[PDB]
RNA sequence: UCAGGCGAUGUUU
DNA sequence: CAGCTAGCCATGCACATCGCCTGGAAT
DNA sequence: ATTCAGGCATGGCTAGCTG
């Protein structure tokens, strides 16, 4: 089954994939983050209680008295989208709090004195989000990317190689917390573990560890394992797990029992140790080399003596062992070192330690970090509890807990926001054993530790730093309270807090300016990934393996699409079927796998989960029961790609699109493309610019419908009903019976958007696509906007060509183009840009908009009107007049056009500051604009009551009709009657009181209009009055400009040839555009030529129908070629059949076909060669695709058969007139008397350093000498010069330059004595 | 400078001076009080550390900021680096008399010509049409002259003609590696608005169609003239300076052309018969009765210079193919044969 | 890892090949890329591309191959001591069952199916270093472990 | 069809004890290029003479008229290495590491392509574009410092 | 009219 | 008293273009 | 309406350890 307003024209499909899991809607991002940004919620839960319930309460200096939080409340906007667009506000939002305050007793318990609590204190503003996604701050449409960053937590890394050349790789490990400090630790050649907080100076750790109070016995016995030696009256002797021999080599004779089990200084079996630990045994005597070697653990003292007898952490000899053995010790203590098992690191560090105690300690970190300060107990001790230890200065996440304690092999994922000792030394034992041997370091570029921030977050952050600006200054003066008489107003000062936000929603490295020209454009900008901003990495000062993409990318960012140049990588677009984790990570679907069929489940996952299963490639060959046809198949595990077995698999593809971005699903058999051409491809289509008239691109790939529905420029409906309502401004639906509200019932109203201005001064448009009388259903297109047409998405035109060099003008990539496309106007295109004049108010005088103008004549003054703006719709030239400007002296001011645009005014602002008399055209304005306003709000009224009024009507009929007593008294109150003991009673009370409210509410909405338009709004100060003209150019197309294919072919167009000479067909129709063939092999890109061939398909099956039809057949034939033409192939998903269209909408079906037989392609999934083949045989066209020509200068025949064909071209924002300058004698900047540089300024080029070799490397002089000495520097010689090139007289006269001059006297600045010399 | 408001942009130097002039000045009041000396150890350190950031922001501790984050720049900093005086104003500087546009290809030019758009043009050399036309006497002053070439009247668009003919110009492309990035041109007027630019050159500028844009120069002096005409037109550069190769090898279609046209196969219409010169091959092979590629033999006669440095002629009957024939009445009078008997890959042409 | 031992007639073999790949092929694809170097385009052309990618290929193999040559130990040993296994010798082995095998043992670059195509360092012949003619001998698969007997050898 | 023969013999081999790891590695990989380049050399064979006409005899091979082989044998553009990619199998592919991959990528431009070797590509084709970058760097500063002491 | 931010277009394994 | 010698700073990083945006807080 | 926290390569240098 069908849409009904699908019907209209029903797109033909290849393809084989059954689908099961349509698009989502493709701005989840932007309108979940920010929904749960502002929202009410209870349980704090990321919302604005967040950031409340962290900073309040806020409590005295136990003052008695203390202010906390209650709820909060949004207001609504003083304006709207429309009228903030025209004016320049931003679209923002009160904010009100409410706050409590309470007092207590002095000497007393929590005894509350006295509380109150201000009504809603006001506070600052938050824009809002327009239902498309973007905001608006002023008179522009901005929006904020997406953050790709590292994530909270704790990381392990090689860093091999490259440093100290010594081919031993290092290990370090970092901890990352979302607001705080850093901290680090990692070794040195030396097998030294050191540390650093926040890439300062280095240390040994061991200064952190002790300055978590510990002593160094406990740190000893932390780290290392315990080995004990007592007293068997000789030696000493020993007890030992054999497990402790684990491959190891004796260096003394292993002897027990007696009995000798293996030679003195060989490696021992595991069968030695298994037999012996069945022996049980561990007494054991020992020689003495074995023990020098060891070292302390604890330390021992005496009884009469008790002196320094053993410092911990000290090695052996054999005099040491005689104290200790004359002073009787029974134990001793030792440590269970190795080489390849356990490095005694820590000891080693321990000897380096040049420190004692926890003073010490702390003394040396506060001296490390702020040099030069006295150190003082309570500095440090404050201090070095306030880096680690306090809510102040130091926060992780709950997502930062979450991978911290992961990464450890914890149990559970809550805890505290704060570190522990705990922490620290379980992180220290991750590194070392890392340093042994197990575990795996992990590399970063995993998407399992990249995340994605929004809106939402960014601001919430951005906020919480007002908060805590605003507690600061609060509880600053709350420190001076008072006798009750404050209240909180003078407590509070938003200043602050819009100072912050504003500051970044305007002026930041994400917050930037929309590219809105093309509605594909849009929404490839919204969902954007970027890895630059405060928090990341730079452009060129960043790394190199993070501009590379990883085997875990798949599903979650693009491979191929990204801008070229100097930032590749980092601007990663985001997927298509991709969402956002609860926690924030890019988790994708998959389809779930049983036993042995391919269930009907969707199932989401994450990056690291991907890991551990095994995954199935899309377009594998299934049977209808989920059976594999074969028993191997290929999929991947872990970053692999291997043919596996049957039943192994557990998850699925859910499509085969997922692999790509919206920005480039729209290429049509993208599979036969090299990489590097699809990119570019993408690239140059989304700058498209819009066209006069859209065309619904032949071959397309399905993915149309949504990119535009959803991107928010077309007009979606609401509620299904029926068109009672047609015209160029408005669209007026009745609603059905049952998809309707009892109260306010009514019907709905579209206001569409007729002709204004885009941001890269294009022109966004909107048209109606229905006509009077026509049902239409839920979620369904109503008008299209630019470049859309009957809800599909339309970039150019489709065009016929043909690909053979002809006459040298398509030498390298020129494209030509026939006349008969200049003729039809199908490039036109329409741009507008917009111009603005101020009035100023300087001294020795204000400005002037008279029309009297000194010295000139009546021709510019006649356009002009008799009060100085010209009228709606002159068309200027270059050099007009626009509005008459001069400044007391008095001197011409006046505003012109910029030199070289055509063009139309279509519109005209006017802004005054109150204050000041007005003029009589912004009178005139004024009474336009209320007259219109009014007129529009009657309308409202007047068409909803006679909805209300005629569903009144069709009540009356059921139950208590009056069909003759009805039509008696007029329209004018049809509820004078009555109605029976009934329900129906209680809906007429429910429609009369809803026609009340309407006219109390028109009543109100009139005046408060009225009063908004009419005050002079506020304005940047000092400024009297702004007037603003638009115009409206339309440019057309000549040899400059660049038009460009999709796969990624480009061209500058260079001759327009008249009709005759292209070459044309034995059937006489001539062809438009001639690319060149060496083109093709060159750029693999083998695919636009089967798009060619395609097309050519289809305007067959296009030009067959329109003949049927012109001689107009019984509809039975179109029915059964229809079929034919739509079953065409193996199969499919489809499945059409017109034998349930009415037998007129097949009629409108051919209509809307005479221009072709739009035929789609999935991206991984397409036509191929013998479907092709067999649908061209179903034309008429040869099979081998290539037809002779007849060029028409000689009149005969090429050779050797060429190709043609239909091939969707696009137009690009470079036009010619925007690039060619030139110039003469123009400014002259102020510094170093310079030409300027650009265009928009009256400037010159630049003759580049390299170029200045150039001209040295041939002998050439005297143009050197004058390109930088008389056409750049002295003033005096340019001045010479044009004297003297007035007369014929070309000579020059060099002089010295004067940037030199400016050198001289810049270094004279300094100490130094520069100088010229004698003659 | 003055900004569009009531405020200033804020320099540098500015900044720079008024503290280090504040200091000072507060020093010189603290000598009169005779203040204990910690304050004015404190002052002098203050002062010292000042002038230090006038004079070079950046080589002590942490530099000092200014508006919003980021170290203000100083006099070190107006000489040194990629942004100071040198490689910013005289090594390159920006010039007058110039333009720039987007270049299109145009093949009906021989390569000592190149395309330009008129209102470029009657923007370039507005002075020499002033001086022409007050010589020829149609204004009296430079005012009417003005006024006359913005209406743009008649006149002018024949004295642009008079005074273009023979004034060359240069043209530029922005990576300029080697000294060809900079050749010279005569001017021949066109419509539109893009510099047409001969084929045969788009390889020495490494410079392909696909919207790049290439920047005019007009020489002004005299001297300049005669030095772009003798030095830098662009016949005078048919050799790389970098290998004796040439530069000036036909590059892309060209080839493919030369190559269709001069080939074999086994079997075509005309083929076994004899032709009387390459004239009658061509008439042939318009009018339509001969394939283009039919091996023939016929009569052709060649020149060679053998003698002390004196052309002698000699005739003889080869075996070739018709196209080739016709492709041997373009070769000057001075080679043999022999150089175009074969396929006319790129190597062949090249030699 | 790695055993330098190699056999003289491979040795010959592969400096044959080097001296192949260093005369008559490098300078074909060198005198490819020269030519193409000379079109304009270097971005949006890819006969340059792919023919670099070529040289980038072949001088890998070249650099390998003299790292080789560098440290190859040669033992051009004959049969004159004889009696055990231990290299270079063709070996036969079957198993208990019926399956059956001949190959030769020799060093790691002579492995290409033709002739004598087997690594020492193979659990295989490290289980096979020195035996007896009519002995077991058991390996340890990823399956398990293994065990055939030995017929016969003849080093040359 | 005999290539994955002998891959499926070598693997068989493996799991029955006569090779390691990495010798399984170069095994294939070696194998697997000897393939491609009879492929290649079968391609090319089958297009450059593929012409045979008859003379007003019976017949006689000569050289071709296909188009791609013309815009290849003049010199115009693309060579023996592009008709390779887009008539026999388009080789191997390394990865980020530098480790080449241990399955060739069987299909070509004209046939379609499967995602995974798509993806692949991509690879490569990303590092190219960011060694483009750095290297036009470098290449400048030497040109300038060249030029300052000359 | 100067300084910065951002984005974009070219040459560029 | 001399020869390293490892560890810590200075300085360097292509060219050309176009468009948009924003330039002190407290008293 | 005045005023005060992801680079690399290289070279040069300085404490600091063995004879
Ligand atoms: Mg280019």
């Amino acid at each position: 089954v069908y849409s009904y307003t699908e019907k209209k024209r029903i797109r033909k499909d290849f393809g084989k994939r059954p689908q099961v899991l349509d698009v989502p809607y493709l701005l989840s991002i932007q309108l979940d983050s920010f929904q749960k940004f502002i929202e009410q919620d209870p349980e704090g839960q990321y919302g604005l209680e967040a950031a409340f319930r962290s900073v309040f309460p806020i409590q005295s200096y136990s003052g008695n008295s203390e202010l906390q939080y209650v709820s909060y409340r949004l207001g609504e906007p003083v304006f709207d989208v429309q009228e903030c667009q025209i004016r320049g506000v931003t679209y923002s939002a009160p904010l009100r709090v409410k706050l409590r305050l309470v007092i207590y007793e002095r000497e007393a318990p929590e005894g509350t004195v006295k509380d109150i609590k201000e009504q809603e204190v006001y506070m600052g503003e938050i824009p809002l989000m327009t239902d498309n996604g973007t905001f608006v701050i002023n008179g522009t449409e901005r929006v904020i990317v997406s953050q790709l960053h590292r994530s909270p937590g704790v990381f392990f890394d090689s860093d091999k190689g490259k440093t100290h050349s010594s081919g031993k790789v290092l290990y370090n490990a970092r901890i990352i917390p979302y607001r705080g400090s850093w901290l680090d630790f990692e070794f040195d050649p030396k097998d030294n573990l050191f540390v650093r907080i926040d890439r300062r100076r280095k240390l040994p750790a061991t200064i952190i560890l002790r300055a978590l109070n510990y002593t160094t016995e406990q740190i000893l016995d932390l780290f290392f394992e315990k080995v004990i030696f007592e007293i068997r009256d000789n030696k000493l002797q020993m007890e030992l797990v054999p497990e402790r021999l684990r491959g190891e080599t004796a260096s003394f004779d292993i002897e027990a029992n007696g009995k000798v089990y293996v030679e003195k200084g060989r490696r021992i079996t595991a069968r030695h140790i298994r037999q012996l630990e069945k022996d049980d045994v561990k007494l054991i005597e020992v020689p003495v080399e074995y023990i020098a070697g060891k070292v302390v653990a604890k330390d021992y003292i005496d009884e009469s003596t008790g002196e320094l007898i053993c410092a911990a952490n000290m090695e052996l000899s054999l005099d040491l062992l005689a104290k200790l053995s004359q002073s009787g010790h029974k134990r001793i203590e030792t440590l269970f070192t190795n080489d390849l098992d356990h490095g005694p690191y820590i000891s080693e560090t321990l000897r380096v330690d040049p420190t004692n105690d926890r003073l010490s300690a702390l003394v040396e970190i506060y001296r490390m970090m702020r040099p030069g300060e006295p150190p003082t107990r309570e500095a440090a001790e404050s201090l070095f509890e306030n880096l680690f230890f306090s809510e102040d200065r130091y926060d992780l996440s709950a997502v930062g807990r979450m991978k911290f304690n992961r990464s450890l092999l914890r149990e559970e994922i809550e805890g505290s926001g704060i570190l522990s000792k705990d922490d620290i030394i379980d992180v220290m034992k991750k590194l070392i054993d890392i340093r042994n041997g197990k575990g795996e370091v992990d590399d970063i570029d995993h998407l399992g530790n990249r995340r994605i921030r929004s809106v939402g977050e960014m601001a919430e952050n951005q906020f919480r730093v007002g908060l805590v600006r605003v507690e600061r200054a609060v509880k600053e003066r709350l420190s001076l309270g008072d006798l009750d008489t404050l209240m909180p107003q003078d407590m509070i000062n938003a200043k602050p807090i819009s100072a912050a936000v504003k500051e970044f929603f305007g002026s930041s490295q994400l917050s930037q300016f929309m590219d809105q020209n093309n509605p594909l454009s849009e929404i490839t900008h919204k969902r954007r990934i970027s890895a630059l901003g405060p928090g990341g990495l730079t452009r060129e000062r960043a790394g190199f393996e993070v501009r590379d993409v990883h085997p875990t990318h798949y599903g979650r960012v693009c491979p191929i699409e990204t801008p070229e140049g100097p930032n590749i990588g980092l601007i990663n677009s985001l997927s298509v079927y991709a969402q956002t984790n609860e926690y924030g990570f890019l988790e994708t679907p998959y389809r779930k796998v049983t036993d042995g069929v391919v269930t009907d489940e969707i199932h989401y996952l994450s990056a690291i989960e991907e890991g551990n299963y095994v995954i199935a490639q899309a377009n594998s060959n299934l049977d209808e029961e989920g059976h594999f046809v074969e028993d191997l198949v290929t999929c991947r595990s872990k970053g692999e790609s291997s043919l596996f077995s049957r039943d192994q698999v557990d998850y699925m593809d859910v499509s085969t699109q997922q692999v790509v971005s919206v920005g480039a699903s729209l290429i049509p058999f993208l599979e036969h493309d090299d990489a590097n051409r699809a990119l570019m491809g993408a690239n140059m289509q989304r700058q498209a610019v819009p066209t006069l008239r859209a065309d619904k691109p032949l071959v397309g790939t399905g993915m149309e419908r949504a990119v535009a529905v959803d991107s928010g420029v077309t007009a979606v409906a609401k509620r299904g009903g029926v068109v009672q309502y047609v015209d160029a401004s408005r669209i007026v639906i009745k609603v059905n019976e049952d998809e309707m509200y009892p109260g306010e019932a009514g019907i709905d109203i579209y206001n569409l958007t007729k002709y204004t201005r885009s941001n890269q001064n294009t022109c966004i448009n909107q048209m109606p696509c229905v006509s009077l009388g026509e049902p239409v259903e839920r979620g369904d297109v109503l008008a299209d906007g630019p470049s859309t047409d009957l809800g599909e998405l339309a970039l150019g035109q489709n065009m016929r060509v043909a690909f053979m060099p002809w006459n040298g003008y398509n030498f390298e990539d020129s494209i030509l183009v026939s006349e008969r496309v200049v003729q039809e106007d199908r490039f036109t295109t329409i741009h507008i840009q917009e111009l603005a004049c101020v009035s100023r108010d300087t001294k020795l005088g204000p400005e002037e908009i008279t029309a009297d103008i000194p010295n000139v004549g009546e021709a510019a003054l006649s356009k002009l009107d008799e009060s100085g703006i010209v009228y709606i719709g002159a068309e200027v030239t270059g050099g007009d007049i626009l509005v008459g400007k001069v400044t007391p002296k008095v001197k011409d001011s006046s505003l012109r056009v910029p030199n070289g645009v055509s063009g139309t005014v279509i519109d005209v602002q006017v802004f005054t500051r109150d204050g000041v008399e007005k003029d009589k055209r912004a009178l005139e304005i004024e009474e336009m604009q209320l007259k219109q306003a009014k007129k529009d709000l009657s309308e409202e009224l007047q068409i909803l009551e006679a909805g209300l009024f005629s569903r009144i009507r069709a009540v009356l009929v059921a139950g208590g009709v009056e069909a003759e007593k009805l039509d008696k008294l007029p329209r004018d109150r049809w509820l004078e009657l009555g109605l029976t003991d009934e329900e129906k009673q209680n809906q007429l009370e429910q429609l009369a009181e809803q026609y009340d409210e309407l006219k109390h509410e028109f009543e109100k909405k009139l005046e408060a209009k009225r009063r908004k338009i009419t005050q002079g709004d506020d304005l940047a100060p000092g400024v009297l009055k702004i007037v603003k003209v638009y115009l409206a150019v339309k440019r057309r197309i000549q040899p400059g400009d660049k038009m460009a294919g999709r796969h990624g072919n480009k061209g500058v167009i260079s001759k327009i040839n008249p009709i005759e000479d292209m070459p044309y067909d034995e059937n006489g129709t001539p062809v438009d555009i001639v690319l060149n063939p060496l083109g093709v092999p060159s750029r693999m890109n083998i695919g636009q030529i089967l798009e060619t061939h395609l097309g050519m398909a289809a305007k067959g099956i296009g030009d067959k129908i329109n003949a049927m039809l012109k001689q107009q057949q019984e509809v039975a034939k179109l029915r059964e070629f229809i079929q034919r033409a739509y079953d065409l192939g193996a199969d499919v998903r489809q499945k059409v059949d017109l034998s349930t269209f009415s037998d007129e909408e097949v009629m409108r079906l051919a209509e809307n076909l005479r221009k072709g037989m739009p035929i789609a392609t999935p991206v991984f999934d397409g036509a191929k060669e013998a479907e092709i083949k067999e649908l061209l045989k179903l034309g008429d066209l040869p099979t081998s695709g290539q037809i002779r020509l007849y060029d028409g200068r000689t009149g005969e025949q090429f050779e050797r058969p060429v190709t043609v064909g239909y091939m969707y071209m696009l137009k690009l924002n470079h036009l010619v007139d925007d690039k060619m300058h030139a110039r003469s004698t123009g400014s002259y900047s102020l510094v170093t008397q310079q030409p300027l540089g650009g265009k928009a300024q009256f400037g010159g080029q630049r003759f580049g350093e390299m170029e200045v070799w150039a001209l040295e490397a041939y002998g050439a002089a005297y143009t050197l000498q004058e390109m930088l000495t008389v056409k750049s520097d002295d003033v005096n010689g340019r001045t010479k010069m044009y004297k003297n090139i007035v007369d014929g007289n070309h000579q020059m006269e060099p002089g010295m330059p004067e940037s030199f001059n400016v050198l001289l006297k810049e270094i004279r600045s300094l100490g130094i004595n520069i100088e010229l010399e004698d003659e | 400078v003055p900004l569009d408001g009531g405020r200033f942009a804020t320099s540098d130097l500015n900044d720079l001076y008024r503290r280090v002039i504040n200091r000072n000045n507060r020093l010189k009041r603290l000598l009169d009080l005779a203040a204990p000396d910690i304050i004015v150890r404190n002052e002098k350190r203050m002062l010292q550390e000042a002038v230090d950031a006038l004079l070079d922001n950046g080589r002590r501790g942490r530099a000092i900021t200014g508006s919003n984050k980021r170290p203000l720049k100083s006099l070190a900093d107006m000489i040194k680096g990629k942004q100071g005086r040198f490689r910013q104003n005289l090594l390159g500087k920006r010039v007058d008399y110039s333009g720039r546009s987007v270049i299109t290809v145009g093949p009906y030019l021989r390569l000592h010509q190149c395309g330009l758009p008129k209102k470029m043009a009657l923007e370039l050399f507005k002075p020499f049409i002033y001086g022409k036309l007050e010589l020829r006497g149609l204004a009296t002053t430079i005012k009417a002259a003005k006024k006359m070439v913005e209406r743009e009247e008649a006149v002018v668009w024949d004295i642009l003609d008079e005074v273009i003919r023979e004034h060359p110009v240069l043209l530029n492309r922005a990576p300029t590696l080697h000294r060809l990035g900079i050749q010279a041109f005569e001017p021949v007027l066109i419509e539109g608005k893009a510099i047409q630019l001969h084929p045969l050159v788009c390889a020495a500028y490494n410079a392909d169609f696909d919207g790049d844009q290439m920047a005019v120069h007009v020489p002004l002096t005299l001297e300049a003239q005669l030095e772009a005409r003798a030095l830098m037109m662009s016949t005078n550069n048919i050799l790389s300076p970098a290998n004796g190769e040439p530069i000036i090898v036909p590059s892309q279609d060209v080839v493919l052309g030369l190559y269709y046209m001069t080939r074999d196969c086994v079997n075509a219409k005309g083929e076994g018969m004899v032709l009387t010169g390459p004239k009658e091959a061509e008439r042939l092979y318009r009018s339509g009765l001969a394939s283009l590629h039919a091996r023939v033999k016929v009569r052709i006669t060649e020149y060679e210079k053998d003698a002390n440095g004196e052309l002698v002629a000699k005739t003889s009957l080869k075996d070739t193919t018709v196209g080739r024939a016709i492709l041997w009445m373009i070769v000057p009078k001075g080679l043999p044969y022999s150089i175009v008997n074969q396929a006319l890959g790129k190597k062949a042409i090249s030699k | 890892m790695k055993t330098p031992l190699v056999t003289r007639e491979g040795y010959e073999k592969l400096k044959q090949e080097l001296n192949y790949l260093w005369r008559e092929e490098r300078p074909e694809v060198t005198k490819k890329v020269t030519w193409a170097a000379s079109l304009g385009d270097r971005s949006e052309n890819a006969d340059y591309q792919y023919n670099k990618k070529r040289l980038r290929e072949i001088d890998r193999r070249v650099r390998y191959l003299t790292k080789c040559m560098e440290n190859l130990k040669i033992v051009d040993y004959s049969p004159q001591q004889e009696g055990k296994v231990f290299f270079g010798a063709w070996v036969e082995i079957e198993n208990d069952d019926g399956v059956t095998h001949r190959f030769r043992i020799v060093g790691y670059d002579e492995i290409f199916g033709r002739k004598d195509y087997i690594s020492i360092d193979s659990p295989m012949a490290r289980a096979l270093l020195k035996k007896e003619v009519g002995d077991l001998a058991v390996v340890n698969t990823p399956a398990g472990e293994a065990s055939w007997y030995v017929n016969a050898i003849e080093y040359v | 069809s005999e290539a994955e023969a002998e891959v499926a013999e070598i693997q068989e081999q493996f799991q029955s004890g006569l090779v390691t790891a990495g010798e399984r590695y170069n095994k294939v990989i070696d194998i697997w290029a000897a393939a491609n380049d009879r492929v290649s050399k079968a391609m090319m064979d089958n297009l450059q003479t593929e012409t045979v006409i008859n003379r007003d005899g019976q017949e006689e091979k000569q050289v071709s008229f296909n188009s791609i082989y013309m815009m290849a044998d003049s010199g115009a553009r693309g060579s023996a290495a592009q008709i390779r990619q887009l008539a026999g199998m388009r080789g191997l592919m390394a990865k980020p590491d530098g480790s080449i991959i241990e399955t060739p990528i069987t299909a070509n431009f004209r046939e379609g392509l499967n995602v995974l070797q798509y993806f692949i590509s991509t690879h490569g084709a990303r590092k190219g574009l960011a060694d483009t970058a750095l290297k036009t760097a470098n290449s400048g500063y030497l040109t300038r410092r060249l030029v300052d002491v000359a």
